[PDB]
């Protein structure tokens, strides 16, 4: 039987300061006991001073980030170049994820 | 007067769009003829290449529908090709579904039924063509069946179509009144083609070169068209007797 | 009367006046030609320079279908593009199913049946272009010309648009004076001359020449545009013949 | 490339007339004469084979058509319209009856199905009515022999005898004088040939006349033996020779 | 499907199919609505061209939409059935999802919305119907009376009339109905409704139908003899 | 006359009147200018107001980081067509990781407009567009007409009185094409070009709308006090 | 939902239905009315899968109430039971069937007779002098086979019902938290508040 | 007959231009934007004295921060209001914020040209959409059935519009208070109305940042009418 | 396109009438007269055939009177083919109701359904209406004996006695003159035939011109019987009443 999911490993970490925030991730990408890459970027600048990472199954992670980046682009077009606030970005991501409730994106996301 | 624009009845019980489609039939100014031998069915048609810039090999109104069935069209070439493509598809589909080659008369019926639908349904126009189907059918033998824009069809001992059809028709009628048989009593198809060309020459009153004619021949298990050189051989034999 | 108001209506003559009106749009357009040569075909077109502000060599009119077929047209330019887009879909589905690239006669009927279908209903308008097209297949070179009715034939030479009579006369001389045939490089030169001679009908505005060709020897049976030195050589030959 | 004719092409005019139906009936009037006569032990239907050319083989054009083994049909009006109606009538006899009940429909119900198809062409979007009137003769076990007329409106009526098309007014008068309730089938064929001679101009013989009967069961025409209940078709088309024999005793 | 735009604008900014639907309402039999202090009465005309009728089984002019709301109308009878059915279905659907019967305003807004939709949908003509919708909201003793028309506009009325010669009865009501003090009792309200119909009807009691709606789903239709008593009392007072 | 009821009907001289009537809506629209050098491409647009209380209707729309247009005619049709361009630019990026070529963008608009001119029920688009962009083959300017005809140009103008600006650009052709690596001088030439189409009214701070795209310049729109520099 | 009982006597139909609603480990409610009035003289009790039971009951209720307004008339119990059966028989061959069993108790005002219909989730309808769904019938039918007579009064019917409930309280493992009892007769539907 | 989406020879859509004529026949609606808020007022225009005027709903809430007034075929506005409300609530669901006034207006205007042979004709109603957001502050928009919308400092629509607009031309300045704007709407409504202006045949409303969108009571509007009469009599 | 040829069958005139409905009613006014009379102990349906020919097979013929179920019958005026489309739909609706509720359909519910179908053709779809008017004769246990009529508009009404088709003005005056509420079936039979005998455009009323039917609750042991009269039985009732 075909299994549509996989595990690319990796680990990510977000910490919020007083007037700053960090999002950190390791650059290793794996399947089973093989190393696929020693440097495969996992944390992405998405515009509007928002950083994102969707760790887990890398194909679903890339797909989600790609869709959110696009969501930011279309938010600018549809609302007069207004800055997407972090709270608004978060609610948008909930709808992106819950849209595939019965065939999920296999990731843990931090912004 | 919108009863003349679409296929609905006029007060006289007429369909004017069907009648006007019949007039489109003669727009090419070409005459066709079909006759039956013992073992064969021959169809001849005038070929006119007015422009010197035309490739004469591509100018044709005879179509190979299937291996057994040929079709000559009287009418404009776009509608002729529309009808040809559909007949080809219908003949192939018939073979696939029912496991034997579509008979000439059955294809004629099918194409006539399609033509009938265009006379009853408003959104579809009639095709401005007359379709003469020919074969040597495995059950019925040599066969000529002809369809028109009314959706009418019938079998023929021989037939003619075009501007000067009546002159050809009466010429053929008078031959069969003498012989008292439904066909050309001749063994080879070559001599049946010679008969067809000869009686068209007599009826139209014009001589023909190799490039003025176009010929199709149906035998048992194949239909084929003659080349210019094959026709020339036919024209030489007519002149020599 | 009223027979010319709706597409697909036969007049009492047996004519479709809407198709004949589409031909008038074609007659109004710029001149385009086709020349069948020994091992291929050449296409050429007149591009009117409406303004100095037009960028030279940029507004390309001749279009490729698959990799072996060239298409040029006169009339409503968007209608021509729509027809080529369909031609590309037809060529793709043929190649997908049958593997071999679409033969030129096969491709000619695909366009022909599609144009003819736009004369069957009142819900659509006929095509406002005549399209000259062709290329090289397994059986050799083929040139075709397709009208708004869906009517098409094979040609030794073809011409359409405002300068068609002038062009047709010149093409007829080439057929008589070269029965054994014309070479591909000769046909490019002659194509340039014929467009320049046909420009006397559109003589108010100056123009830009555009040529393309498919030839078994000169392009490996693929459609290519004539560019650079070979284009300038054909322009010089054309300029010399008018003077 | 759209069918945009979703509206009726047959509508009521101010006078209450449905124009297209009337005009279809006019097309039927121009058509060649056909008739039907019902006997005690059978029914006969008949018409002229009006050949469009003497080169044409009129045997190939069948104006009188088998619908089921016990039901036959003839028409007056537009031949192509009739041909497609015969195709649809044969099919609906199977789909809406034989494939449900395992037997052929009775005459009246097959007539009803044909009538329905003709009504729909009088109301549905983007179509004209059928330009034919049909005469349908048939037999079934519980109703016996019957003869029905069907018009472009979809309306149908049962007849003892009638005629439609070109010379129908004269032909109907001729039948009123000759018809009685004690007629044998041979007497009805004789009367059919006499009535039809009046409306024909040219040649009058087995090759120019098409005639069929609904009569006794024909086990010889069945094509197989071994099932006692299946006794054969009651529909039979008379041959060219069989017609000429009766024309000598005319 | 049949997509043709039948309701469209004309150069002067009118939608003729909507305005011609109002003419169908003008042709229809007269209907009147009067609300009292603790009731609403719906009066309706029955044209006496039709005798030999069976009054048991003939469709009555006032229709219950739910146990607490009624709908009368003027215009095409066949069209009215379609609106009544849709309204009845929506009334049960509202009870099912909201667990509360419809308000009179809500039911009116729904019927009005259906009417509007038929003025800008392809392949359809407007309803040739105007309605009077009357009743009491759940657990409420304030009377409600609304009117709708083919365009889809709706509004609330102290009293209102629609249909043939509605101009005349509206004239009568405009002078006889006082807002500061409406018909205090059922008797007073029915009397004013019958009086207003007697301006147009021009016949005794067979041509008038009355339906009284009270709070808490108390709807009753008056008989011929009960109405005929009101007709007798009005004309005896008039002879003076 | 009898042949202008719908877009599916040719006239006896081979004309499509509904398309020509749509073309007329552009001439009624406010003037907009387009021009380019080898490095940059500029749009300049005269915005129109309803009255003194109203705002000035926006003329310029961004399609991608490297492409956008100015409109003249029916603004809602410009919104439909610009949205289509936004999607096609976006499809190119997501599927092929490729910025859409300006020439290919023009071809897509042409084909979209064409379908409305050949089928019954629909109408032609009632707007003209000037598309600017910077792609892998440098700066580009396109003119779109709703007949379907799309044209690549060094400069142009569309709208009411647009012939004045178009003549100026035809004279200035040799000068402004050479303005490389100098955005302010290229805008100056565009502002001077649009001035040739003005009568009575002059260029004020909330009247003028400018856009630019180039080598190391994303598609950006300048309105308000940002264009006071160029008045 | 667990126990639903019905008994048809001389001049009435009595329905008894348990009050407990249990999810897994906990009894969430002990006062649940497992019934809907379909019309003034017709009552339907129900039991089966969570959610499905109420959704189906209220759907039937809405449809019968719609019919009542449209015709200004009350459908006979027989007619309501046939409508309900068809809805369940349609349901059983659906993507997701209604897992609901019902009893319909009605007084036919035309015939002046009480009527009790038992219908299961498959659409299996039977008219009975007494009925039960689920495990209840394993205890209660034998009792009613012994003690029932057709000419019993409503009070005798209630005593016979107490004897059923006592037996179920003695021998069934689940605590069903007593029953709500409702009587359907010529005067309509009323609830026996003390049982 | 002729197509519904047909262009005239001047380059205008016939049906859109004809719908604008329907809007001229409608009752007057006026909007005035200030730095303290946006005021929206309408003529009710009851067809008869028996019609209960409080049931005439020509001013309508879309969200807490966005109000709307209408003029023309007011039945056509219901589906436009329904779309606006859904668009406002849906955007809050997707983005956890109030939706911009311009974006809401744009969404309503996208419906406008969705007609052909979709709905069978354009809308026969114009809207004044008034609101507040954090980015562009207090705003007033005029939404037409052409699909076009203009922002306005002040705007009148309906039967008295050209007369009212000329008056708004003179009277409006950037320093107007909310109280001043209320009186100014009442003044101009009284001028263009056929019947004499009072609390029962005219209705006021406003939208402020603090209190959101509020339709004014008849008792509150009555006092503002009395205040207007006195200040006009004062000189 | 196709718009050019659209008659627009579902529009209002300036006066607020439906063109096609009015013109359909004009068609129906030329059709053979049908009369329905309701008595205390039954209903009569009488109707005049249009096509007198001696060669028409009458005993197997049916143009006017059709059975919908055992309790309900209809008399037709208008296009017979149109009526048969509607009749078969009504037969199906009756059996759908019987399948669902296990009770015979009430008469009004069947009438409303058919009338709603007719209404639909006047408001949407762009098709011509059905050129048919029905007289419904039926019985149920709620209202007992009922007579209704419907017309192409989809409007329906109930009647004690009614006529449709030709000469309805004249027919309705005669019925209004002689009808009484305490009347019986045998008397109603006589009234129906006398009314046709005076309104008919023919020279004389004969058995071969009529279709006749009764619905009586005068069957064995309190049931309801539908009798469609045979030709000989129509001939007998014509002699009995004293018309021939
Ligand atoms: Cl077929
Ligand atoms: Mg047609």
């Amino acid at each position: 039987q075909f299994n549509p999911y996989g595990d690319n490993g990796g680990t990510i970490l977000g910490i919020a300061g007083e007037d700053f925030a960090v999002l950190a991730g390791d650059t290793r990408n794996i399947t089973d006991y093989s190393i696929n890459s020693r440097y495969e970027p996992k944390v992405f600048d998405c515009g509007d001073n928002i950083v994102m990472s969707a760790n887990g199954f890398a194909a679903d992670g890339d797909a989600l980030v790609k869709r959110f980046k696009n969501s930011v682009k279309w938010y600018h077009f549809d609302h007069n170049d207004k800055k997407l606030s972090i709270n608004s970005a978060a609610r948008n991501i909930q709808h992106l994820l819950y849209g595939k409730r019965f065939f999920p994106y296999y990731v843990h996301t931090i912004i | 007067g919108y009863d003349r624009h679409i296929t609905i009845f006029s007060p006289e019980g007429r369909l004017y769009q069907v009648e006007y489609a019949f007039k489109a039939t003669n727009q090419t100014n070409i005459n066709s003829l079909a006759v039956r031998g013992k073992d064969c069915t021959v169809v001849i048609s005038q070929k006119k290449v007015p422009d010197k810039l035309l490739d004469p090999t591509t100018v044709s109104y005879i179509f190979c529908i299937s291996r057994t069935i040929g079709m000559v069209v009287n009418g404009p070439i776009p509608d002729a090709r529309n009808a040809a493509l559909r007949a080809k598809a219908e003949a192939a589909e018939f073979r696939y579904k029912y496991g034997y080659d579509m008979p000439c008369d059955v294809l004629a019926k099918r194409m006539a039924n399609l033509s009938q639908i265009y006379t009853q349904r408003a959104y579809m126009r009639p095709l401005g063509v007359i379709l003469t189907f020919v074969s040597v059918d495995e059950e019925l033998g040599p066969s000529i069946y002809k369809t028109d824009p009314a959706g009418y069809y019938v079998g023929y001992k021989a037939t003619a179509t075009g501007p000067k059809q009546q002159e050809i028709t009466t010429n053929l009628e008078n031959h069969f009144k003498k012989s008292k048989i439904d066909h050309i009593n001749e063994e080879s198809w070559e001599k049946v083609v010679e008969f067809a060309i000869t009686h068209m020459i007599d009826a139209l009153g014009t001589e023909f070169s190799k490039n003025d004619l176009e010929v199709g021949v149906a035998t048992k298990d194949k239909f084929f068209t003659l080349s210019a050189e094959n026709i020339e051989e036919r024209l030489v034999a007519i002149a020599e007797q | 009367t009223g027979y010319d108001l709706s597409n697909s209506v036969f007049s009492p003559d047996g004519r479709n006046f809407q198709v004949e009106y589409a031909v008038k749009a074609v007659e109004n357009g710029t001149t385009s030609i086709g020349i069948k040569c020994n091992d291929g075909v050449v296409f050429a077109v007149e591009k009117l320079i409406t303004s100095k502000l037009l960028v030279p060599q940029k507004n390309v009119k001749i279009q490729v279908v698959d990799r072996h077929i060239g298409c040029v047209y006169s009339g409503l330019i968007p209608d021509g593009r729509h027809l080529v887009n369909r031609g590309r879909e037809e060529a793709a589905s043929f190649k997908k199913l049958y593997k071999t690239p679409i033969p030129i006669p096969a491709f000619a009927d695909r366009l022909g049946q599609y144009v003819q279908a736009h004369t069957l209903y009142n819900s659509v308008r006929p095509f406002g272009v005549s399209t000259i097209f062709g290329g090289v297949d397994k059986n050799g070179a083929h040139l075709y010309m397709l009208e708004p009715s869906g009517s098409y034939w094979g040609y030794k030479g073809a011409a359409t648009g405002k300068g068609r009579q002038s062009a047709k006369a010149e093409l007829e001389k080439l057929v008589d004076h070269h029965p054994e045939g014309l070479s591909a490089r000769e046909a490019v030169k002659q194509a340039a001359k014929i467009i320049y001679l046909a420009h006397e009908d559109n003589k108010e505005k100056d123009f830009e020449l555009e040529i393309s060709w498919c030839s078994l020897s000169e392009t490996n049976g693929l459609h290519k545009f004539v560019k650079g030195d070979l284009l300038q050589e054909a322009i010089d030959f054309a300029q010399k013949e008018i003077n | 490339m759209t069918d945009r004719y979703s509206f009726s092409l047959t509508t009521f005019s101010p006078s209450g007339k449905l124009g297209q139906i009337d005009y279809a009936l006019t097309a039927v009037k121009q058509g060649v004469t056909s008739l039907g006569i019902k006997a005690t032990n059978g029914v006969v239907i008949a018409t002229e084979k009006k050949s469009s050319s003497p080169l044409a083989m009129s045997e190939t054009l069948s104006k009188v058509s088998l619908l089921t083994p016990d039901i036959g049909a003839v028409y007056s009006g537009m031949g192509p319209d009739y041909r497609v109606l015969v195709d649809k009538s044969r099919k609906v006899a199977h789909t809406s009856y034989k494939r449900i009940y395992g037997e052929y429909p009775p005459t009246k119900l097959l007539v009803s199905e044909v009538a329905k198809i003709m009504q729909e062409a009088t109301q549905s979007g983007g179509v004209r009515p059928f330009g034919v009137s049909l005469l349908i003769a048939g037999h079934d076990e519980f109703n016996g022999f019957s003869l029905y007329q069907v018009d472009p409106s979809g309306s149908y009526f049962p007849w003892k005898a009638t005629a439609i098309g070109k010379g129908s007014v004269a032909a109907k008068t001729f039948l009123e004088k000759r018809w009685n309730d004690e007629l044998e089938l041979e007497d009805a064929i004789h009367i059919a040939l006499l009535t039809l001679k009046e409306s024909v101009e040219g040649e009058f013989n087995g090759d120019t006349i098409e005639l069929a009967i609904i009569g006794d069961e024909n086990p010889d025409l069945l094509g197989y033996t071994g099932i006692p209940t299946d006794k054969g078709p009651r529909f039979r088309k008379l041959t060219s020779q069989e017609i000429n024999d009766r024309l000598e005793a005319l | 499907g049949y997509d043709r735009a039948l309701s469209i604008f004309s150069p002067d900014g009118h939608i003729f199919q909507v305005e011609y639907a109002l003419e169908a309402v003008k042709r229809g039999t007269c209907a009147v609505g009067v609300k009292g202090k603790n009731c609403v009465v719906l009066g309706c005309e029955r044209r006496s061209t039709l005798k030999l009728q069976d009054t048991r089984i003939t469709p009555s002019k006032v229709s219950k939409i739910d146990s607490h709301v009624v709908l009368s109308f003027s215009g095409l009878n066949a069209d009215s059935r379609i609106l009544i059915e849709k309204a009845r279905v929506e009334a049960q659907s509202h009870r099912l999802t909201l667990e509360d019967p419809v308000t009179v305003e809500y039911l009116t807004r729904y019927v009005a919305g259906v009417q509007q939709r038929y003025t800008q949908s392809g392949g359809v003509r407007p309803f040739g119907v105007s309605t009077l919708i009357a009743g009491f909201d759940p657990r409420d003793d304030e009377p409600k009376l609304y009117q709708t028309e083919p365009s889809g506009i709706y509004s609330s009325w102290s009293a209102q009339t629609i249909g043939r010669n509605s101009k005349t009865v509206r004239e009568f009501l405009e002078k006889n109905y006082d807002r500061k003090e409406p018909p205090a009792t059922v008797e007073e309200c029915v009397k004013l409704t019958v009086r207003s119909l007697l301006e147009v009807v021009q016949t005794g009691a067979k041509n008038i139908e009355i339906t009284v709606v009270k709070p808490d789903s108390d709807i009753v239709a008056l008989s011929s003899e009960e109405i005929n008593q009101y007709v007798t009392q009005i004309e005896q007072e008039k002879q003076e | 006359n009898n042949y202008d009821g719908d877009t599916v009907t040719f006239s006896p001289t081979g004309r499509l009147f509904q398309v020509e009537y749509a073309l007329e809506a552009i001439k009624q629209g406010s003037v907009t200018v387009g021009l380019r050098s080898n490095t940059h491409a500029v749009l300049v647009a005269l915005k129109r107001n309803a009255d003194e209380l109203s705002s000035y209707q926006k003329k310029i729309i961004k399609c991608d980081e490297h492409m956008g247009l100015s409109l003249a005619g029916l603004a809602p049709d410009a919104r439909v067509l610009s949205n289509y361009l936004r999607q096609q630019c976006n499809y190119s990026s997501l599927v092929f990781n490729r910025k859409l070529a300006v020439e290919r963008a023009g071809h897509l608009l042409c084909d979209k407009a064409q379908k409305n001119t050949q089928s019954y029920g629909g109408r032609p688009y009632g707007v003209g567009l000037l598309i600017i962009g910077y792609d892998k083959s440098g700066a580009h300017l396109l003119e779109f007409q709703p007949s379907g005809n799309v044209t690549e140009l060094y400069g142009t103008a569309i709208g009411a009185r647009s012939q004045g600006a178009k003549t100026y650009l035809e004279r200035t052709l040799d000068t402004f094409i050479k303005i490389d690596g100098n955005p302010d001088e290229l805008i100056k030439a565009g502002v001077e070009a649009i001035s040739q189409s003005l009568r009575d009214e002059s260029l004020t701070v909330d009247n003028l709308s400018i856009a630019i795209v180039g080598k190391d310049t994303p598609f950006t729109i300048y309105d308000g006090e940002a264009v006071a520099k160029y008045i | 939902m667990d126990i639903i009982l019905g008994i048809r006597v001389q001049d009435s139909v009595i329905l008894a239905s348990s009050k407990a609603v249990t999810r897994g480990i906990s009894v969430l409610k002990d006062s649940d009315d497992k019934t809907r009035q379909l019309s003034p003289h017709t009552l339907m009790s129900f039991a089966g899968e969570a959610g499905d039971t109420v959704q189906f009951a209220e759907y039937i209720q809405a449809n019968i109430q719609l019919y009542s307004i449209r015709e200004d008339y009350e459908l006979s119990p027989q007619a309501v039971s046939s409508f309900v059966r068809q809805e369940l028989a349609k349901s059983i061959r659906s993507r997701r069937p209604y897992q609901v069993n019902v009893l319909i108790g009605g007084y036919d005002k035309k015939k002046n007779k009480p009527e009790l219909y038992q219908i299961d989730y498959l659409g299996t309808k039977v008219e009975l002098p007494y009925g039960a769904h689920g495990y209840s019938g394993f205890y209660t039918f034998s009792l009613l086979d012994h003690h029932y007579r057709p000419d019993m009064t409503t009070e005798e019917g209630l005593d016979l019902l107490k004897l059923c409930v006592q037996e179920l309280e003695k021998r069934m493992p689940m605590d069903f938290k007593g029953v709500i009892v409702k009587i359907v007769d010529k005067d309509g539907i009323r609830q026996v508040d003390d049982f | 007959d002729r197509g519904v989406s047909t262009f005239s020879p001047e380059g205008r859509l016939f049906q859109v231009e004809y719908s604008l004529e329907a809007i001229k026949l409608g009752s007057t609606a006026i909007g005035i934007a200030t730095k303290e808020g946006v005021v929206l007022g309408v003529e009710k225009r009851a067809t008869s004295p028996l019609l209960e005027s409080d049931s005439i709903e020509k001013i309508v809430e879309i969200d807490r921060h966005i109000g709307c007034a209408m003029s023309g075929l007011t039945a056509d506005a219901r589906s436009m209001i329904e779309h606006a409300r859904t668009a406002a609530v849906t955007h809050n669901l997707y983005y956890d914020e109030d939706i911009n006034v311009e974006s809401l207006t744009q969404s309503v205007c996208d419906l406008a040209l969705r007609f052909g042979e979709l709905m069978s004709r354009p809308f026969g109603v114009a809207l004044l959409i008034a609101g507040h957001d954090a980015d562009d502050g207090y705003q007033l928009f005029h939404a037409e059935p052409s699909g076009t919308f203009y922002r306005y400092n002040a705007k009148a629509i309906g039967s008295g519009s050209e007369g009212a607009q000329a008056e708004l031309l003179n009277e409006w300045h950037s320093s107007l208070t909310l109280k001043e704007a209320e009186l100014l709407v009442l003044k101009i409504l009284k001028q263009v109305m056929e019947e004499k202006l009072d609390e029962n045949n005219a209705q006021l409303s406003c939208i402020t940042k603090q209190d959101g969108f509020k339709i004014y009571d008849n008792e509150k509007t009555a006092e503002l009418i009395k205040e207007l009469k006195e200040k006009e009599a004062a000189e | 396109g196709s718009r050019r040829y659209d008659s627009r069958t579902t529009i209002f005139s300036p006066e607020g009438r439906l063109y096609q409905v009015e013109y359909a009613l004009e068609s129906i006014s030329h059709a053979g007269t049908a009369i329905g009379i309701m008595a205390s102990d039954g209903i009569v349906l009488a109707a005049e055939r249009k096509v007198t020919s001696t060669l028409l097979e009458q005993d197997t013929s049916t143009e006017k009177l059709y059975k919908l179920n055992d309790k309900i019958a209809v008399a037709v005026a208008g296009l017979t083919a149109d009526a048969e489309i509607l009749i078969n739909t009504a037969r199906i609706h009756a059996q759908n109701y019987l399948k669902t509720y296990n009770e015979d359909i009430p008469v009004e519910i069947l009438v409303r359904r058919l009338s709603d179908i007719k209404q639909g053709y006047t408001q949407h779809g762009g098709l011509r209406p059905f050129g048919v008017s029905f007289i419904y004769a039926g019985y149920d246990d709620r209202y007992g004996y009922q007579l209704y009529t419907s017309n192409p508009s989809g409007n329906y009404t109930g009647w004690k006695a009614i006529s449709v088709g030709a000469n309805t003005s004249a027919a309705q005056t005669l019925l209004q003159m002689d009808y009484k509420d305490d009347m019986k079936v045998d008397d109603a039979i006589e009234l129906a035939l006398k009314t046709l005998s005076k309104t008919t455009d023919s020279s004389a009323l004969t058995y071969d011109r009529l279709e006749f039917a009764t619905i009586r609750k005068g069957a064995n042991d309190g049931e309801v019987y539908q009798k469609i009269f045979k030709p000989q039985e129509i001939k007998d009732i014509l002699v009995k009443t004293g018309i021939t």
